């Protein structure tokens, strides 16, 4: 078994991490289990202050920020936890002070938007900042030298049952229904769409249009919604005036054409790394109360033009590993 | 002074 | 004999926040400490792996 | 589900070829297609790859100059242009597949058509 | 990043023992895979990721690292074993794989 590590400028206190993927199960987030190995070698008026900051940025604002302070070990606190704090403690042995933090159940994950021709140090969207740092005291400055900051990440896999099928019809009217192979689909899965134009009007179909469009909603952009198109399928089928067409399709979403687009949203990026389309955000039974942050969605689209429109939706997330 | 590179462990 | 103890509150609120300095030597003088109370035959008891206790 | 390698050729020392490698069961964009070298008696050398979901492709040392890989969405196919010379005249190449997302290592493999 | 094999290494019929090692000279975080290929045909994929197996090989084989240095065991050589293997790395682009032990029947 390894474990990530971290040390600051002077080397006077290290940070110790397990994981910096913490999956967000739909019931109860992951805790975040720390140990901070620490001389206190004339630490007379210096204590260690652990926090976790997740942070909104464009400056930035945060909405959930957390301290917790490591040594001198506050009394009557909770047990850690086996699985790293003992065996961190008992391989550091001799000044192992560990911490501990837990996510609230509706903190949006950590999605990073595409920045385009412009850099500004990084990227727009939302991540999670494990700051460690000994000082005097809580309210007062700390420089680069005496802090330790990590960078984390919270994700969510694909649900392990599949949700009902996607399908959507619309309307001498013509009638149009649509469906798809199923409800989830992953990153790189190809998404068919069944579709039947039966005609008894006279105005002939002319060209079928469908695509793959991912929206993004943001709440602190005064609820403000994006969406683009991220798969683009042009096939150039007509029908007779009053026929029947009935007719499979495929698409596929990828980033290489999509890199050219600005403001889309991609997963959570640890440093300029690359990384997929934005997974969907699942919200526990549709209590929107988070305000914090970017939530993901996926609906496909299926368009005819005479010489009328469906949206199926559905889910984009990678499986369970 | 800048931040060191991030290392890994044994356990 | 010898015994220190200090004023603290913060937690077991049963039986704490005593005088510091007291004539009565505390109950235990390492990582917990126990002292008596002020004027009665109750023992508190309080940890004091912090700091060296002060009086 | 397998992969079969259609490529093969007989070239004078500072020529041309191509190589063709059918896929048959996987998606092109939920996969990496990477080629592998084997010279006679020696070990497995690695050659160019190329991962579509993200478009960009690597390129051996020894390859980058001459070779040149491309890949077909419309059938799941990887072609792979060559220019060889006499020290990759004898050599017999693969055609693996590796998972794109949170992978690198080659699972499945194909029969290997020789190249001279 | 020049990966190191050790050289070939002969074996038993019956079930025994066999460590092959594969000296990283530069560190790469468990990103190593292990692979057997018999002569004339191509390799299979052995090892997921170190320690790690994968679906469909046996429980036999097994792996560890050790800082720098990755080991493949075999718990029982039964004679179907009989091939080379390959340790590559892919941590970096330029993705090199070992020089391949052949196991041999004595």
């Amino acid at each position: 078994t390894r474990v990530f590590k971290k040390a600051s400028p002077n080397g006077k206190l290290t940070v110790y991490l397990g994981k910096r993927d913490f999956v967000d199960h739909i019931d109860l987030v992951d805790p975040v289990d720390g140990v901070v190995l620490v001389d206190p070698e004339y630490l007379k008026e210096r204590r260690v202050y652990v926090t976790l900051t997740v942070a909104f940025r464009y400056f930035r604002k945060d909405l959930f920020v957390a301290n917790v302070q490591s040594f001198p070990p506050a009394p009557c606190d909770k047990k850690p936890l086996t699985r790293l704090q003992e065996r961190l403690i008992k391989k550091l042995g001799e000044h192992a002070y560990p911490f501990t933090f837990e996510i609230p159940p509706n903190l949006p994950s950590s999605v990073t938007l595409q920045p385009g021709p412009e850099d500004t140090g990084k990227a727009l969207g939302v991540d999670y900042e494990v700051k460690a740092f000994v000082a005097e005291n809580l309210e007062e400055k700390i420089h680069k030298r005496n802090s330790v900051r990590l960078v984390i990440r919270k994700v969510q896999y694909a649900p392990e049952r599949p949700g009902p099928q996607p399908t959507a019809e619309t309307t001498k009217p013509l009638h149009l229904e649509a469906s798809l192979d199923k409800e989830i689909y992953y990153h790189g899965e190809p998404i068919s769409v069944n579709v039947h134009v039966t005609n008894n009007t006279n105005k002939t179909v002319k060209k079928i249009k469908i695509s793959v469009r991912q929206y993004a909603d943001i709440v602190l952009f005064n609820t403000a919604q994006y969406k683009v198109p991220v798969a683009m399928e042009e096939a150039d089928d007509t029908v007779a005036p009053s026929s029947t067409f009935s007719k499979v399709y495929t698409l596929t979403p990828f980033l290489a054409n999509n890199r050219e687009k600005r403001g889309l949203a991609l997963d959570g990026k640890l440093k300029h790394e690359d990384t997929n389309l934005a997974s969907s955000t699942l919200l526990r039974e549709g209590a929107n109360r988070e305000i914090l942050g970017i939530i993901v969605s996926y609906k496909v689209k299926v368009k005819l033009v005479v010489s009328v429109a469906v949206e199926l939706p559905f889910t984009l997330m990678h499986p369970k590993p | 002074d800048e931040s060191c590179t991030t290392a890994s462990s044994s356990l | 004999t010898f015994v220190a103890l200090y004023d603290y509150e913060s937690c077991t609120e049963t039986d704490l926040s005593f005088k510091k300095g007291e004539r009565l030597q505390i109950v235990n003088n390492g990582d917990w400490w126990l002292a008596h109370s002020l004027t009665t035959g109750q023992t508190g008891y309080i940890p004091s792996n912090y700091v060296a206790p002060s009086d | 589900v397998q992969l079969v390698e259609s490529g093969g050729g007989l070239v004078q020392p500072g020529g041309s070829l191509r190589l063709s490698c059918a896929a048959s069961g996987f998606n092109v964009y939920s996969s990496s297609i990477h080629w592998v070298r084997q010279a006679p008696g020696k070990g497995l050398e690695w050659v160019a790859s190329i991962s579509s979901y993200y478009g960009y492709t690597y390129y051996a040392d020894s390859v980058k100059g001459r070779f040149t890989i491309s890949a077909d969405t419309s059938k799941n196919t990887a072609y792979l242009q060559m220019n060889s010379l006499r020290a990759e005249d004898t050599a017999v190449y693969y055609c693996a597949r590796s998972r794109q997302f949170w992978y690198s290592g080659l699972d499945y493999w194909g029969q290997g058509t020789l190249v001279t | 990043i020049q990966m190191t094999q050790s050289p070939s290494s002969l074996s038993a019929s019956v079930g025994d023992r066999v460590t092959i090692t594969c000296r990283a000279s530069q560190s790469v975080s468990s990103a190593v895979a292990w692979y057997q290929q018999k002569p004339g045909k191509a390799p299979k994929l052995l090892i997921y990721s170190a320690s790690s197996l994968y679906s469909g090989v046996p429980s036999r084989f097994s792996g560890s690292r050790s800082g720098t240095d990755f080991t493949l065991t075999i718990s029982s050589l039964q004679p179907e074993d009989f091939a080379t293997y390959y340790c590559q790395q892919y941590k970096y682009v330029p993705v090199t794989f070992g020089q391949g032990t052949k196991v041999e029947i004595k």
